[PDB]
């Protein structure tokens, strides 16, 4: 007579599309402690929803129609639109919270706003910060997804996000995920370049972006020693999804999608779980804390101070 | 294929030929084949830019006689071949100097962009993905307001040149036309639907932001109204040449871009021009088809350019520096309104570091420290 509470089959919502708190998740939270939270940040079609699903309760053999975090549809790409609005919520059997978000600085959102306080552009540029800060405050790990390398605008947006957060200070970890990578990106010569650029671009960020999640020690580069790199930041690469001599396949130059996804999942479930506030929280007090944090972020001052400057 | 400064200095074979200039800019990715060089090598049909070939900005040019067209290419931090050099140096040879470093580079590329927006007929921006960076809606907005402030300093130079009447007035041959190039990157005929969608988006964005208007004079650039102005480059095996070879090995053992650009170059070579005005009462836009020497005569005088320093030192890291300064200042109150002495010193220092911080905390910190040490 020690059955579990209940199993979830699909994700739910946590913040309405109009930035409004939704209290419909306590039905799945317990009074247990030592929980782990995860968040994401990215643009329109980087692959956020398709990543969290595979990291929490999904496999590559399944179909995009069974993902707990709905992905984009063909009818949505040919029209240049989005599919994720607000913030989602999900919790697995291992008692790990996952949070999906909407793209930052999305053109579709602005376009929609057109047909509906000074300019909507500043409003859309604010929402992104309003969300990034909240995530940097109520999360242990924050993943950043990208389609191509070195956008140069994301590094500025991030730094500007950690300066308007609510408030011996807390700074979460950071992971740099490179989605849709290719052979040219699985070369040591370019690998060191990536690490070098990331280090010189986030030297005064205060965020934990190094000293963890070393793909070098996960068998991705078998015969490569750590001395080849001056400083290995926490970066990961995810590629594109898919008598005897004649059937040999082609040379792709990188490991399969399944292997890398599995390794990333294993390394994410092993991330630290330090305290957020000055107290030990459970799967409920955290919910209340986050609600208060959101209510505060909205009626903040630094954000308004930055909005008036635009 | 030679630098701009190394060209204006030095023609007789083509000293007189009606031409059309084409400016190229945008971002790129860390690859071996830039999305700009391949473009030229693809249009001209010849390998112009071969394979395996203080400031971090640059310009390049190339004139094609078989087509009577001049190409200008821009390169700045936005790219990666340069950003890599910047970081590499910064690694060998403070949270107060680096900020100024990046800010200076941004200003440099901004003026280098204004240059193209003044001596070009057509110009296009490239992007590695379909989705376009909305932040552009701000760059352009912060660019026009600048040219105007410095417009006299320009016309006061080409003044003694054969530019013409309208050219000498607006320091431009005609309101340039902007084109967009997007790389598929594995996404996805439907391409046409995507193109039209992006066009509608860009139009509404630049319209609500007022970057585009009915008058084709006040605006710094314009887009068409009946033709297409968005191209999507699909996949291609050319990239990653090694891969291609391997593919070939496995075998020995077992509209269009040019057509998309000519529809716009013809209107200029034929002297017709561009007429974009739908204000219910359109106005006429000037135009001028110069020659080689007649063009360099002004290009050199503009490239050789004094108040631009003061005009650009006001124009984005500016908001970041402003926020950091305002924060440190507003916090100085609680730092001074709190205070052997080391106890109170460290206490106020911690309260200050926890009350607010930014990119200029060193100054506001040393100030409070000195004040405390002087008040006892
Ligand atoms: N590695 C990959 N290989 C192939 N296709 C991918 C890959 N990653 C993502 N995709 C595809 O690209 C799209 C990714 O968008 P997805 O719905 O996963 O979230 P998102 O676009 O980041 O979120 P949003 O659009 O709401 O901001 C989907 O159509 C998915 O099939
Ligand atoms: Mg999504």
């Amino acid at each position: 007579k020690l059955l579990p509470p209940e199993r979830m089959k699909h994700s739910i919502k946590l913040v309405d599309d109009q930035m409004n708190w939704c209290d419909s998740a306590i039905e799945y939270l317990l009074d247990q402690t030592d929980v782990l939270v995860v968040g994401v940040l990215g643009l329109q079609g980087t692959g956020k929803s398709m990543v969290m699903s595979l990291l929490s309760a999904n496999t590559p053999e399944e179909d995009q129609r069974t993902y707990v975090f709905r992905a984009q549809s063909a009818e949505m790409k040919e029209r240049g639109g989005n599919q994720t609005s607000g913030i989602d919520f999900f919790i697995t059997q291992e008692r790990i919270v996952f949070l999906d978000t909407q793209p930052i600085l999305s053109p579709s959102i602005l376009d929609h706003l057109i047909n509906n306080y000074n300019l909507p552009h500043t409003y859309v540029e604010m929402q992104s910060l309003q969300i990034a800060a909240f995530l940097f405050t109520v999360c242990h790990v924050v993943i950043v997804v990208q389609d191509w390398f070195t956008d140069l605008s994301l590094y500025r947006f991030l730094q500007t996000a950690e300066m308007v957060k609510p408030s011996t200070e807390y700074y979460p970890h950071l992971v740099f995920l490179q989605n849709k990578a290719r052979r040219e990106d699985f070369c040591p010569r370019k690998l060191r370049q990536m690490h070098l650029m990331i280090d010189q671009l986030m030297a005064h960020s205060h965020l934990r972006y190094k000293g963890t999640l070393s793909m070098l020690q996960c068998n991705v580069f078998p015969g490569l020693p750590p001395d080849f790199l001056d400083s290995e930041v926490n970066l990961f690469l995810v590629p594109f999804m898919d008598p005897l001599f004649s059937l040999l396949p082609g040379y792709r130059g990188h490991p399969s999608f399944q292997s890398l996804v599995s390794k990333l999942r294993s390394q994410v479930m092993s991330m630290a779980r330090p305290q957020l506030s000055h107290t030990i929280l459970t799967e409920k007090n955290w919910f209340h804390y986050a609600a208060r944090i959101w209510d505060g972020v909205r009626k903040s001052s630094a954000l308004a101070e930055y909005s008036r400057l635009l | 294929p030679v630098s701009l400064r190394d060209l204006l200095m030095g023609e007789p074979p083509w000293r007189e030929d009606e031409i059309c200039v084409v400016g190229i800019f945008g971002k790129t990715a860390l690859r071996l084949n830039s999305e700009k060089f391949s473009l030229v090598n693809t249009v001209c049909d010849r390998q112009v830019f071969p394979l395996f070939r203080q400031d971090y900005s640059l310009l390049q040019a190339y004139y094609s006689q078989e087509s009577k067209v001049l190409y200008l290419l821009l390169t700045s931090i936005c790219d990666n071949s340069q950003l890599l050099r910047a970081c590499r140096a910064l690694q060998s040879g403070p949270h107060a100097e680096a900020h100024e470093f990046w800010k200076h580079q941004e200003k440099l590329q901004c003026l280098s962009l204004l240059y193209l927006f003044s001596v070009c007929h057509i110009l296009l921006l490239v992007h590695p993905t379909c989705s376009f960076d909305i932040t552009y809606d701000r760059v352009f907005r912060a660019l026009d307001g600048l040219r105007q402030k410095v417009l006299p300093l320009l016309k006061t130079a080409i003044k003694d040149c054969p530019v013409g009447k309208d050219w000498k007035l607006n320091c431009r041959p005609c309101p340039p036309r902007l084109l967009f190039l997007f790389q598929l990157n594995g996404a996805l005929s439907p391409k046409r639907r995507l193109q039209h969608a992006l066009e509608d988006q860009i139009y509404r964005i630049f319209r609500k932001s007022r970057v585009l208007t009915n008058q084709s004079i006040n605006c710094l650039f314009t887009v068409p109204a009946n033709q297409a102005f968005v191209y999507i480059v699909p996949g291609s095996q050319e990239e990653d040449p090694v891969g291609m070879l391997l593919d070939q090995l496995r075998s020995h053992c077992t509209f269009t871009l040019r057509e998309f650009l000519w529809q716009h170059v013809e209107l200029v070579l034929s002297k017709k021009g561009f007429d974009d005005s739908v204000g219910r009462n359109p106005q006429p836009s000037h135009f001028e088809l110069p020659t080689y020497q007649k063009w360099i005569s002004a290009a050199s005088k503009l490239y050789e350019v004094s108040k631009i320093l003061s005009s650009i030192k006001v124009l984005f890291l500016d908001i970041d520096t402003k926020f950091s300064e305002n924060r440190c200042q507003k916090a100085l109150p609680m730092a001074h309104s709190a205070y052997v002495h080391k106890n109170q010193l460290a206490q106020a220092l911690r309260v200050y570091s926890q009350h607010a911080r930014g990119p200029a905390f060193h100054k506001y910190a040393m100030q409070l420290h000195e004040d405390c040490y002087k008040f006892w």
